[PDB]
DNA sequence: ACTTGTCGGTGGTCTGCTCTAACGTCACGGCCAACCGATCGGA
DNA sequence: TCCGATCGGTACCGGACATGTAAAGAGCAGACCACCGACAAGT
């Protein structure tokens, strides 16, 4: 259920003054404090555990620890390479460093707020302390800049993840009842749930499907299939009339006119001639550069 | 051990509670071995004692 | 009043008045009912079958 | 009363999860062979680095050749009638 | 293109059933017959014909004393018998009575009919 | 209980709602909600209502409210669930034996921990685990994750 | 004070699930060392 | 004389029940992500 | 009066199919079967 983010924020270590000296510009952060009903820090990180694990006996060092496994761990918590990038390009942060950390911070969080609070009143920029100016606005879920492509290879590397977390389940589970001296490496080491899930992703996934072979044309095109369907993505009957449009951001990318006439009209598509595929994900196209 | 029908208990609305006079919660809570209720109360001998 | 039927509740035309007909004589003081309209999905999920 | 507790509630668990986890019932007496043999392909498999042969398993299982056929031939779990067929949901087995 | 009339083409007079309700398989791969919908219900219901309507629904799909005594009648050169009750009504009452509800057929004295022909 | 143990009876489970419709009294209850229909006004109006076309319903008919307690579990004929060899010897199953597994499984499991007198805790878990097979059975999703 | 409360309040929660309800149950009785179970 | 039924025994396999003593003590793997209207239980 | 939350619904035909793991091991007993003895009474 919704909490007013002051609490949030005096939960992650601040305090009033702190955030009166960071929302000082706005009127709506102000009134948000005014109404908190909360004091302090312990009594917010309480509500907060409280809100989201009911029926759990609270203590101390619980809820710091339940906060730090929710965002700020590697554990539970993986802003992608793609969505490190993506953060870091919208809220103008480590303009420059390689993108080496893949969990949030509580940097993005205030960023976050004050881009949400900036954007309520009207401005069109915003500058993050310690970071570079940024353009100010909406996001548009359709365009392709926010659409992204899960290739095979990364398909497959989702599914060999998944296969080794098992397998490092079975590992550690085996690791305690063995006797010490006598463990090596291979009686520790369970190989089946690895191909076992490579094997279940190639003969059960949708995204696997048998080669179109009416002609070379049939597989030509097969090849070159852009499905918005299968797991982690949209169903044929949870998609409005929204998803299945011609976006301006599809000219040399995703052709307009090739996409099943049924009922996956839209939700499947071809590239484009000269497209290519970023090491992100996203489809590039070229363009010819021109001076005066 | 007796088990009610979950057609009559998780309905919209609910029949048992409304035979009852119960809280949808209440009926949940007690069913599932989550809290007691006073079956009956010998009022009578309260009253003199 | 006097009849059968539960207050707030929706009955056809026809069994209303044949009930206040029946009511009003060798009875008591007959039933008040006013017009419904009814989309189509709740008069077909009202049907007597 | 830590190990001998632990002793009598791993027996209890193992021996109740041999008997009420299978629609057709298999005797603990076999689950302990099944359970034997997958022990031993996979330790074949580890070693040899292909898939061992019922060859390899009867040598190192000192049962006849045979009997691996059976054992895996009883492993079988029924399907179920009520899989969905097609990507929609209007066909079933 | 690869819409050829060879592999569209399909009959049947009788062929496979299924196992739960004594109906006929669908598909040309399976020998299986052809959906009577709901919506052709209707149409029939519109027309009045009330007699293609339940022999359709009787003694093409579901009554199984039905089906071989009008195939005898056809052989022999008979008239075709009168339908039963299809094998459906039966399987929705018992997995009715499953649900601990008694659904009872009640005749016009007001006993019980039984379901337990044969 | 401990102090003011002979003065009232308590209960925990179905065996509780088994006991209160027994004492329960439909004569009583629906004259007084209408007497509250008739007088009383507001939101007591409404909820008046309801519970009456419910007490009525179950007035009006010759059957009880005790039917709405479980004390047997009817089971389908095999034919409607039925256990088919698949050509190549694979079987296949109607995901309603599982049920009615799981149900005979915690039944049983519930009659021998009665029987050996396990204390109130592994009952009560047995119990709510029973309920919740019989749930399952009947509906797989309504209260709780499906199965 | 707001701890006595808020712990209060966490014990008659309703938790709709049954393994965290039994994991309670469990949890609120404690444990024996070294001598207690002789004597039981 | 041959057969035959009751008696008794050896050896083998499939199936089920009982027991094992350092110390060990409060579950996860994971979305959900449409979108409309109706309605009961809260605030 | 406003308020989140559960629960109901979303055209038709044609076709298309079957899952991936297990910490084991022993001692003791009843049952059924495949091989056999006697043994007097019946053929």
């Amino acid at each position: 259920r919704r909490q007013p983010v002051t609490v949030l924020l005096k939960a992650l270590g601040w305090t009033n003054e702190q955030i009166v000296e960071r929302f000082g510009f706005s009127e709506i952060m102000m009134g948000t404090l005014e109404k908190d009903t909360t004091s302090g820090t312990d009594e917010a990180l309480l509500d907060i555990y409280r809100k989201l694990r009911p029926g759990e006996p609270p203590t101390k060092e619980s809820a710091q620890t339940l906060l730090e496994n929710l965002f700020f761990k590697e554990k539970r918590y993986d802003l992608a390479r793609v969505g490190r990038y993506k953060v870091n390009k919208k809220l103008g942060l480590n303009a420059g460093k390689p993108i080496t950390s893949s969990t949030l911070t509580e940097e993005d969080v205030v960023a976050t707020i004050e881009y949400l609070v900036r954007l309520h009143e009207g401005q069109t920029s915003m500058t993050v302390p310690g970071g570079v100016e940024v353009p100010v606005e909406v996001d548009d879920i359709d365009h392709f800049g926010n659409r992204r492509l899960r290739t095979v290879g990364e398909l497959i590397q989702n599914q060999i993840r998944v296969g080794l977390s098992r397998m490092e389940r079975v590992v550690r589970e085996r690791m305690t009842t063995q006797d010490v001296e006598a463990i090596t490496p291979q009686t520790l080491i369970n190989i089946r749930p690895v191909v076992a899930a490579i094997k279940e992703f190639f003969g059960t996934s949708q995204l696997s499907q048998f080669m179109d072979q009416n002609n070379p044309l049939s597989g030509l095109t097969h090849k070159r299939r852009l499905s918005a369907l299968g797991p982690g993505g949209l169903s044929r009957e949870r998609a409005g009339l929204e998803v299945r449009d011609v976006h301006p951001s599809h000219y040399g990318r995703m052709c307009p006119i090739e996409t099943p006439e049924g009922p996956n009209i839209g939700l499947i598509g071809s590239l484009s001639v000269y497209a290519r595929v970023n090491p992100f994900g996203f489809i590039e196209t070229p363009y010819r550069k021109v001076e005066n | 051990a007796p088990v009610t029908h979950i057609w009559y208990f998780k309905g919209v609305p609910s029949r048992l509670g409304y035979l009852l006079d119960l809280a949808p919660k209440d009926l949940e809570k007690i069913i599932y071995f989550a809290a007691y209720v006073i079956t009956s109360v010998d009022d009578e001998m309260r009253h003199n004692e | 009043g006097s009849t059968e039927f539960l207050p707030g509740s929706l009955t056809e035309r026809a069994e209303f008045e044949a009930e206040n007909r029946r009511v009003v004589a060798e009875g008591g003081e007959p039933a008040a009912g006013r017009p419904v309209l009814m989309g189509i999905t709740k008069a077909s999920l009202a049907t007597d079958s | 009363f830590s190990t001998y507790a632990t002793w009598w509630i791993r027996q209890a668990i193992t021996r109740a999860m041999a008997d009420q986890a299978r629609t057709i019932r298999i005797p603990v007496h076999m689950v302990e062979v099944i359970n034997k043999l997958g022990r031993i392909q996979r330790e074949l498999l580890q070693d040899l680095g292909r898939e061992p042969t019922p060859e390899e398993l009867a040598k190192e299982m000192d049962i006849t050749p045979e009997k691996v056929l059976e054992i895996q031939q009883y492993a079988r779990e029924p399907i179920s009638l009520d899989q969905t067929i097609g990507d929609e949901g209007d066909s079933q087995l | 293109l690869h819409h050829l009339v060879d592999d569209k083409i399909h009959a049947r007079s009788t062929g496979p059933y299924s196992m739960i309700t004594q109906q006929p398989l669908g598909g040309k791969a399976q020998f299986g017959g052809q959906r009577f919908g709901e919506m052709e219900c209707w149409a029939m219901q519109a027309y009045g014909a009330a007699y293609t309507l339940q022999e359709l629904l009787t003694i093409k799909s579901d009554d199984t004393v039905g089906r071989v005594k009008v195939y005898e009648a056809i052989v022999k050169g008979e008239n075709i018998p009168e339908p039963g009750i299809p094998e459906s009504f039966k399987v929705l009452l018992k997995e009715l009575q499953s649900l601990c509800l008694n659904v009872e057929v009640l005749s016009s004295d007001g006993a019980a009919i039984e379901m337990r022909d044969g | 209980q401990d102090r003011y143990g002979e003065y009232f009876t308590g209960a925990m489970g179905a065996e509780s709602i088994k006991k209160l419709i027994e004492n329960f009294d439909i004569d009583a209850e629906a004259e007084s909600l209408r007497e509250v229909i008739r007088s009383g006004k507001g939101q007591k109006k409404l909820r008046a209502l309801k519970r009456l076309k419910v007490v009525a319903a179950f007035q009006q008919s010759g059957n009880s409210p005790m039917g709405m307690v479980l004390d047997a579990v009817p089971v389908i004929p095999p034919e409607l669930r039925p256990m088919v060899q698949l050509d190549g010897g694979r079987f296949a199953t109607s995901d309603l034996n599982d049920l009615y597994r799981r149900v005979i499984n915690r039944n049983n499991r519930l009659k021998r921990l009665i029987d050996l007198g396990a204390p109130e805790i592994i009952v009560n878990n047995e119990k709510r685990m029973l309920q919740e097979s019989v749930d399952a059975l009947f509906d797989n999703g309504r209260r709780g994750r499906p199965v | 004070e707001a701890l006595r409360q808020a712990r209060k309040d966490a014990e008659l929660t309703a938790s709709a699930d049954s393994v965290r309800a039994y994991l309670k149950q469990i949890g609120k009785v404690a444990l024996l060392n070294a001598e207690e179970e002789v004597e039981l």
